[PDB]
């Protein structure tokens, strides 16, 4: 799997942004799809995930409320909207795709990344 | 109305279980008395059904030549006898009462473990190793269900993960009770440990 | 028989939200019956021929279906709701239950506390070793734990139990014991265990 | 001669008392009551446990919660140890609870809110809230919703209002036409 991110730029305080993770090489209709991010000053930290359709999808505290995943399996693309973006926010996101279908969080395909400032 | 079971039967393999079911507030004979056993951590599974009046009895096919469902309308209390026990059968017996619609009633349930083992005394063994650190006691090799398990007399109660009872190869089951407190305080931790079945108290120092 | 199958095996939502629950039976069925069973309890009757509420059950529960499909629906979920509901049907002999779905809280992902216990000198001087893992705290429930005893794998030499979701704070506990001999025991030197989580970048090890 | 009829009234939807005047019979019978519901998972009628006794005689019967189904047909059989079949609507035939807590509100100088906190679901009962003044002894009578807020916008302080309520099983889940009692009035 090639995992490729997108839709990373600057953002006021308080706007919205929506990035994309496209895999290539593997169906994701079986897989779990998690953002993670990293902040230059922090080690990286889970932001969500977006399970099989209908299995629903898990957010972090920091994030829960602003932030969804939403998952378009046809074109094997998971994307995540932030609304009332903080500073707090800047950070590099990447995107990985947990090989166990029975969601024991096995990351073995991580994405590129895009950074987002606010 | 209520639908009032026998008490909990630690059985060996290969004996015969009977569990009772007193029905109160209603006549036993007016009803349909069906028995449903659920394994531990399973799903409800259906064993039969009976017509007390009649006294005709409908088994399901698993348990069709090993289960034995009578009733006794003076006493106004039906019986689910299961021979040839197996370690398998350890389950939560339910009687339950279909008397207008659906299984209207249903009664507490009647544990019956089948086991080989025999009543032994728990074994506690300290758990030891951030600014919170985790204490534990390994409750090991005893039988039967279940174990008491206290930290400082009750004094601890914010931290304090029982996890149930795993079962060994050997027969016997095994908790561990972990307590989670700040790193600095590490103040006089103890777990108690009070196995009944066994008349056994053990405070053991973590 | 008319096997039920009852999705999804766990539906995670927080309270306030509605719940849809899904039985399929592989025949046609007359009805549905649900059942309700809380941790410790009989199982309750909510809803009697696929649509009616049973005695007692609030206005949030509704039923409906056809044939083989059938759907329970929560409209709005409250803490009592969390529980363990079953399908049942009557019209072929015999009855049969749904393997159940367990209605579970939804909280935010918290990633698993990861201890270590060796085993104490009593247990030694017994004839038996158990190291003991401690997963605290991880929201959602589906976390792996493997024993790495000198970098290698082992299987079939442990055992996990869980705590139900707490009640505080929604979260789960777990604890895998690896069970050796004294021989085997001292054989070894370094004993590692390696936790994988969604709310995990990488796995946590913990080792002695 | 026929016997006598069963007037069956469930309370709040948590008992169901059934009776007859077993009197009017010259010679004293005990009546039996056997009750069941049309299309249930169980064809055996069920025989009265809870009997009630008036004038060394039975008078009727008392089913407990888990024995009422609204929205189902309700079949009573009054036999004699020559049987009286009924079949009933248990949904216009629950007379709930009286309203609780009574309690007036006063919005503004002219405005009275009247509030009572029922022991039933809200919105299967309709209100009727009489209220009495020094002059009017006729009690004034306004139906109000399945919302339980009775808003008087002309009011005299001078005058000592007095406002009671009596809930009704209708019209949203039944069409029971049996008023609940009065609830105690609350003077202001």
């Amino acid at each position: 799997v090639q995992l490729q991110e997108s839709g990373g730029g600057l953002v006021q305080p308080g706007g919205s942004l929506r990035l994309s993770c496209a895999a290539s090489g593997r169906t994701i209709s079986r897989y779990a799809m998690s953002w993670f991010r990293q902040a230059p000053g922090k080690e990286r930290e889970f932001v969500a995930v977006a399970r099989r359709s209908g299995d629903g999808a898990f957010y972090a505290d920091s994030v829960q409320g602003r932030f969804t995943v939403s998952r378009d399996d046809a074109k094997n693309t998971v994307y995540l909207q932030m609304n009332s973006l903080k500073p707090e926010d800047t950070a590099v996101y990447y995107c990985a795709i947990d090989s166990d279908t029975f969601y024991s969080g096995s990351y073995d395909y991580w994405g590129q990344g895009t950074q987002v400032t606010v | 109305v209520q639908l009032v079971q026998s008490g909990a039967e630690v059985k060996k393999p290969g004996s015969s279980v009977k569990v009772s079911c007193k029905t109160s507030g209603f006549n036993i004979e007016d009803i349909y008395l069906h028995w449903v056993r659920q394994a531990p951590g399973q799903g409800l599974e259906w064993m039969g059904r009976i017509d007390p009046a009649n006294g005709k009895s409908n088994y399901d096919p698993k348990f069709q030549g090993r289960v034995t469902i009578t009733a006794d309308t003076s006493t106004s209390t039906a019986y689910m006898e299961l021979s040839s026990l197996r370690s398998e059968d350890t389950a939560v017996y339910y009687c339950a009462a279909l008397r207008f619609f659906g299984l209207d009633y249903w009664g507490q349930g009647t544990l019956v473990t089948v086991s080989s083992a025999s009543t032994k005394g728990p074994s506690v063994f300290p758990l030891a190793p951030e600014s919170t650190a985790a204490l534990g006691c390994l409750v090991k090799d005893y039988f039967p269900e279940p174990v008491t398990v206290s930290w400082n007399s009750g004094a601890l109660t914010s931290g304090v993960h029982t996890f149930p009872a795993v079962l060994q190869s050997s027969g016997l089951y095994s908790l561990s009770s972990v307590v989670t407190v700040p790193s600095s305080s590490l103040k006089t931790y103890t777990c108690n440990v009070d196995h009944k079945p066994s008349n056994t108290k053990v405070d053991k120092r973590v | 028989e008319i096997v039920l199958t009852q999705s999804p095996a766990t539906l995670s939502l927080s309270p306030g939200e509605r719940a849809t629950l899904s039985c399929r039976a592989t025949s046609s069925v007359s009805y549905m019956y649900w059942y309700q069973q809380k941790p410790g309890q009989a199982p309750e009757l909510l809803i009697y021929r696929t649509s009616n509420l049973a005695s007692g059950i609030p206005a949030r529960f509704s039923g409906s279906g056809s044939g083989t499909d059938y759907t329970l629906t929560i409209s709005s979920l409250e803490p009592e709701d969390f529980a363990v509901y079953y399908c049942q049907q009557w019209s072929s002999n015999p009855p049969t239950f749904g393997q159940g779905t367990k209605l579970e809280i939804k909280r935010t992902v918290a990633a698993p506390s990861v201890f270590i216990f060796p085993p104490s000198d009593e247990q030694l001087k017994s004839g038996t070793a158990s190291v003991v893992c401690l997963l605290n705290n991880f929201y959602p429930r589906e976390a792996k734990v493997q024993w790495k005893v000198d970098n290698a794998l082992q299987s079939g030499n442990s055992q996990e139990s869980v705590t139900e979701q707490d009640s505080k704070d929604s979260t789960y506990s777990l604890s895998s014991t690896l069970t050796l001999s004294k021989a085997d025991y001292e054989k070894h030197k370094v004993y590692a265990c390696e936790v994988t989580h969604q709310g995990l970048s990488s796995p946590v090890t913990k080792s002695f | 001669l026929p016997l006598p009829e069963v007037q069956c009234f469930v309370f709040n939807v948590e008992y169901m008392n059934c009776t007859w005047n077993s009197s009017s019979e010259p010679q004293p019978t005990n009546l039996t009551l056997h009750y069941w519901y049309k299309n249930s998972d169980n064809d055996k009628v069920q025989k009265c446990s809870h009997y009630l006794f008036s004038e060394e005689i039975t008078s009727g019967c008392q089913l407990q919660k888990k024995e009422i189904h609204l929205y189902q047909t309700f079949v009573v059989q009054l036999q004699d140890p020559r049987q009286a079949t009924q079949m009933l609507k248990l949904q216009n035939l629950v007379i709930p609870w009286a309203p609780e807590n009574l309690t007036l509100h006063k919005l503004s100088e002219s405005q009275l809110e009247l509030n009572w906190n029922n022991r039933f679901l809200n919105h299967c009962l309709e209100h009727l809230v009489q209220y009495r003044t020094d002059w009017d002894h006729s009690w004034t009578e306004q139906s109000v919703d399945y919302r339980h807020k009775f808003s008087l916008p002309s009011v005299d302080g001078q005058k000592r209002y007095t406002f009671r309520v009596r809930s009704r099983f209708n019209p949203l889940c039944g069409s029971a036409q049996h008023w609940s009692e009065w609830s105690h009035p609350i003077h202001w």
